[PDB]
């Protein structure tokens, strides 16, 4: 009907839509600006992370510069090297207990010092025997042990007429004939009984001795010989040789002593040859009456050229009464060639064998150099353990001022919370996007549409 | 046709004008010329209502027809004491409103013994009270008389006119206790 | 040309309407952010009052007077040098204790010799050591130490008789030298005429040796000699020395061993002018007789008065009496006992060494105890490691001072700058809206046109 103001009130349509127009875009802008602020906060926090990484690196620099961080790597090998030093000092203990037996070794080998001195002492003492003093006390030319020999002949001979034997004493009788001097000391081993004898030939003259012996002040009681001085023949036993036999070697101070020797020693068959290293066949061919030949090397040993079928080393007394009839021109000095070789021999032995002494001395030098090296090894191991000791003494001590690491940790959880907030506002942006569009479309559609026929008056 | 399409000039200029004071922060000061010029542009353009209505001879008819009449000189000196009442009531002919006197003033309609919310006024009473303060409690009597027993006012509310003037005052006083106190609190934090 | 464009009024009103629009919403849009920034300022106020409390809550424990200890590190150093000193003392102590332990082990090894030599004549045992009766018997010692290596010399020229013809004991070992003549006694026991010369190479140029022989050819095996020994003799050679066919076969015609009795009851030979009794061939029936060690020889001569000539010179012997056991009434110990008392001579220095190594062990234990006391002291001072941790607690709260100061500074910059930023962003907006309004203030110029120019 009447086309009148009825439609004027429709102008309110735009205001209703505007009411939500303001709200939707205001919320969208506010929350997206909040997201921008959150992102700026993320950037601010993130720009601190590299600086704090370099700051903890600077803490490590402080540790290195103050020697605080050195021992962290080392400790686990420091313990192993301490155990290595323990086993090395155990090896040192094994070596030193391998360096005392070397002292037992030196003691045992220098027992050769005793061995050589014992032999040399007696030999060197025999060097005294050229003159010293004579007669009543002549322990190597007219005596050997006891200071009573002269009185014996004037003692036991006092009642000679009661002897069942002619006699003058009897050791003063036996003497060596011409020949070669070094033959003197071999005969005593056999005839020692006749060099101190006083002969009787019945049980009672022999038994009176043990009683009357001590009456005149001598105690020696060496056994006695039984015989009667007389001379007899010795024909069919002598050897086929011209060089002197023991009968020729011994001088007939009393011819009855010739029969004494023939009886109690059977010396008539024996001969003498200067050295063992000599012909053999003459003795070996073995005709009848071939007999042994004697020999001497020194005052301490000799050899028997016993027909060649027998060769034996023989022993002689060190001290002997037998003496030769040689003149008194100069005595031993006429003979010193064959005495020096017997005494100077040991001097050569010690001079030459001192190389063995020098050899053991060099061994001792080697082992004591080893001892010195082991001592230096003990010192070196002590220094090596002391360096580990210094390393482990510090470890860290009081060298920690790193609470900036705790600061870093709280900043790390702070940035974690910041990222959580960033994600929450990421949810918020989606919420506003899905909330704005459904209402924004309604607004635009209504606003453009609801202008409509505005003032079509006519 | 060419008529009546220009009517919306004022209908939207009201919106153009009102929002400015609603947004310009009072923290910035200097009001007189910077409101007077732009508001006088309204009267300049409003003269053309009359001299653009053809003539149905210069612009007869008084210019006082503006509904935004009292919008003139609203902001100046209305800051600390928005209710700039004068100790006299019957001198409207002059156009200055602040002659030779000042003093103290009240602050509320009988709302709850608390300040103004929404005014109302009428020609017979020539005096203002609030909207809900005359209907909410009062209803129960179809018509009730002057606010106080045998007091000055005379009331007939069935045709009382809406009052859009005073609410412009409200927010400025309230926000002042915030912003300057916000400024003070900013100074307080500055010393901590 | 002229007015045909009445829509220009609307054309002009459009844009200025959109401008009366637009900026108004941006007003509040920009106004909004300052409130959230004020909320952040309130958060800052709360945080900084928390830091105000934290100042004292820290300072109560952030003394810095409880500083890393003044001289505890010097104590660490001195006690560590002390334990290295203890280690050195322990090294020296253990070296000396090992030396003394070896010293006592020296008696532990040599004590066998004094037990072995605890016999008559300074030694008699069934081991190699029996040959040490004379230093000059080094030749026999070396000979025996290598005789066993040969495939058959050990069984064809046997070791010295004391090992293979061993006598009962010292009382007969001395008799061994006469049982087998002294020269052969320290020689090797040849077995046959083939061992006579075949085996001279190993030893002849090194050690002394001798040889023996025998023969039995024509018609007469050995004649009786066993029971003619009726002179009061019952003991005999081949039993008191352990004879065997391995050894003594050849001695029947070389050493005349058929005349060596053994006597318990000594009787003098002086009661004899009877043994002149010849064997039926006119030669002496008796060749040699012995009592104790008074060996007497009998010989023959074929010239002169035919008188007999005995001799009493005999081998060495220790005693001649007619009693029983130990042979010595006046006193016991003799020169023989010096190498036995070598036991006491060892024991003296050995007890000294034992007590010396015992006090060395005392010192070792005391050094170990001192080192362990220093170690427990080291533990008691490493307990201070926790006292370093107050300095950790002191540092972390000290670091919290840095963090709270940094927070105050950064937030102060943050809030203050943002305050002015938002304020100026509002201010520029205050100018923009007013200039836009001024621009609008010229639009109405169009109103005077059109309606009447038309």
């Amino acid at each position: 009907d009447a086309k009148v103001i009825y439609v004027n009130e429709k102008d309110s349509e735009h205001q209703n839509a505007r009411e939500l127009l303001r709200d939707v875009k205001s919320r969208f802008e506010k929350e997206k600006s909040n997201q921008a602020e959150a992102q700026s906060n993320i950037d601010q926090g993130r720009k601190k992370v590299d600086a704090l990484n370099k700051t903890i690196a600077h803490l490590e620099e402080e540790l290195t510069k103050e020697m605080g961080g050195d021992k962290d790597q080392m400790r686990q090998e420091l313990e192993q090297l301490e155990k290595a030093n323990e086993k090395l000092r155990e090896v040192n203990n094994s070596l030193v207990v391998s360096l005392q037996d070397v002292k037992n070794e030196e003691r045992d080998i220098q027992h050769e010092r005793e061995s050589e001195l014992r032999t040399i002492s007696r030999s060197i003492q025999n060097k005294k025997v050229e003159l010293q003093n004579i007669a009543k006390g002549n322990d190597t030319f007219l005596m050997n042990f006891d200071r009573n020999m002269d009185r014996l002949l004037r003692t036991i001979e006092q009642r000679k007429n009661e002897f069942e034997t002619p006699a003058i004493g009897l050791g003063s009788l036996v003497t060596i004939r011409k020949g070669f001097e070094k033959w003197t000391r071999s005969i005593q081993r056999a005839i020692s009984s006749s060099l101190n004898a006083f002969v009787v030939s019945n049980p009672k003259d022999n038994r009176l001795f043990r009683d009357i012996m001590r009456s005149c002040g001598i105690r020696s009681n060496i056994p006695i010989v039984t015989y009667c001085l007389s001379q007899f023949d010795y024909s069919k036993g002598r050897a086929h040789g011209n060089y002197p036999t023991i009968v020729d070697a011994l001088e007939f101070s009393k011819p009855e002593i010739e029969c004494l020797f023939v009886d109690l020693s059977r010396i008539e068959r024996i001969v003498l040859i200067e050295d063992k290293n000599e012909a053999r066949n003459f003795l070996q061919r073995n005709p009848v009456n071939v007999n042994m030949a004697l020999s001497l090397r020194d005052r301490r040993s000799g050899f028997q050229l016993s027909g060649g079928y027998r060769l034996d080393t023989v022993t002689y007394q060190d001290k002997i009464r037998l003496k030769v009839n040689s003149s008194s021109d100069n005595g031993t000095q006429y003979l010193k060639d064959l005495i020096e070789q017997e005494t100077k021999e040991l001097q050569n032995i010690r001079d030459r064998y001192e190389e063995k002494l020098s050899e053991v001395r060099s061994r001792l030098k080697e082992i004591d150099g080893r001892l010195k090296s082991t001592k230096n090894e003990m010192r070196k191991t002590n220094f090596r353990m002391t360096e580990l000791k210094m390393n482990v003494g510090k470890v860290v001590d009081t060298g920690i001022l790193n609470s900036k690491i705790n600061e870093r940790k709280n900043q790390e959880q702070a940035i974690a919370s910041y990222e959580a907030a960033k994600e929450e506002l990421g949810l918020k942006i989606e919420q506003i996007a899905q909330e704005a569009q459904p209402i924004k479309e309604q607004y635009d559609s209504t606003k453009l549409a609801l202008v409509e026929a505005q003032d079509e008056l006519q | 046709d060419l008529s009546n399409i220009y009517q919306q000039c004022y209908k939207q200029i009201d919106e153009t004008i009102n929002q400015l004071v609603d947004s310009t922060s009072p923290s910035t000061i200097g009001i007189e010329e910077q409101v007077a010029d732009i508001t006088s542009t309204y009267k300049l353009l409003s003269t053309y209502e009359s001299e653009s209505n053809s003539f149905d001879p210069e612009p007869a008819t008084m210019v006082n027809n503006t509904d935004t009449l009292k919008i003139l000189k609203v902001l100046p000196y209305i800051w600390n004491d928005p209710t700039c009442v004068i100790p006299d009531l019957q001198n409207p002919a002059d156009e200055d409103d602040l002659q030779i006197e000042g003093g103290k003033i009240e602050l509320t309609c009988p709302i709850t013994c608390k300040p103004y919310e929404a005014p109302l006024i009428s020609r017979k009473c020539n005096h203002v009270f609030d909207r809900d303060g005359i209907q909410n409690y009062l209803q129960g009597y179809t018509t009730r008389d002057c606010p106080q027993a045998a007091c000055s006012q005379v009331v007939s509310m069935r045709d009382f006119v809406r009052d859009p003037i005073m609410e412009l005052r409200c927010k400025i006083a309230k926000m002042k206790e915030s912003q300057e106190q916000d400024k003070r609190s900013s100074q307080a934090i500055d010393v901590l | 040309l002229k007015t045909d464009e009445f829509l220009k009024a609307k054309e002009k009103i459009n844009e200025i309407f959109e401008k009366l629009n637009t900026i108004r919403d941006e007003v509040i849009k920009k106004k909004n952010q300052n409130e959230y920034y004020r909320g952040r300022t309130k958060k800052l106020q709360a945080t900084i009052i928390s830091t105000k409390e934290d100042f004292l809550r820290s300072q109560e424990i952030l003394a810095q007077t409880h500083l890393p200890e003044k001289s505890v590190f010097e104590d660490i150093d001195i006690k560590r040098k002390e334990i290295i000193n203890k280690e050195g003392e322990i090294r020296d102590l253990i070296s000396e204790i090992d030396a003394k332990a070896n010293a006592i082990n020296h008696e532990m090894r040599s004590i066998q010799r004094q037990a072995e030599s605890k016999t008559k004549s300074l030694t008699t045992t069934d081991k190699i050591g029996i040959l040490n009766q004379d230093q000059d018997l080094k030749e026999v010692r070396d000979a025996v130490l290598m005789v066993r290596e040969h495939p058959e010399m050990k069984d064809k020229i046997l070791e010295p008789p004391i090992m293979t013809v061993s006598a009962i004991n010292a009382q007969f070992a001395a008799y061994l030298a006469q049982c087998v003549d002294y020269n052969t006694s320290k020689a090797l026991t040849v077995v046959d005429s083939d061992s006579y010369k075949l085996f001279a190479n190993p030893i002849l140029d090194k050690f002394k040796v001798n040889l023996r022989e025998l023969s039995s050819a024509d018609t007469t095996p050995p004649v009786p000699a066993e029971t003619v020994r009726d002179l009061g003799f019952e003991g005999y050679l081949s039993d008191f020395i352990t004879g065997d066919k391995r050894v003594m076969k050849m001695l029947c015609q070389t050493s005349k061993i058929h005349t060596i009795p053994v006597s318990r009851r000594e009787l003098t030979p002086a009661q004899i002018k009877k043994l002149i009794t010849p064997r039926p061939n006119g030669k002496i029936l008796f060749k040699r007789i012995i009592h104790g060690n008074r060996l007497v020889d009998i010989k023959q001569s074929a010239y002169g008065s035919k008188q007999v000539f005995p001799t009493d010179v005999s081998i060495k012997q220790t005693n001649f009496y007619q009693g029983s056991i130990m042979s010595n009434e006046q006193k016991i110990r003799i020169e023989n006992e010096i190498i036995n008392l070598k036991n006491e001579y060892n024991d003296r220095k050995s007890t000294l060494d034992a007590l010396s190594n015992q006090k060395s062990g005392y010192r070792h234990e005391l050094s170990e105890l001192a080192s362990k006391n220093d170690d427990i002291n080291r533990e008691a001072h490493q307990l201070n490691e926790i006292r370093k941790k107050y300095t950790m607690r002191k540092s972390t709260i000290e670091t919290l001072r840095e963090k709270l100061d940094q927070l105050k500074r950064e937030a102060r910059k943050d809030v203050s700058q943002k305050i002015k930023d938002i304020d100026d962003q509002i201010q520029q907006l205050l100018l923009k809206q007013r200039h836009l309004l001024s621009k609008m203030a010229s639009s109405m110029k169009s109103l005077k046109n059109c309606q009447k120019e038309l």
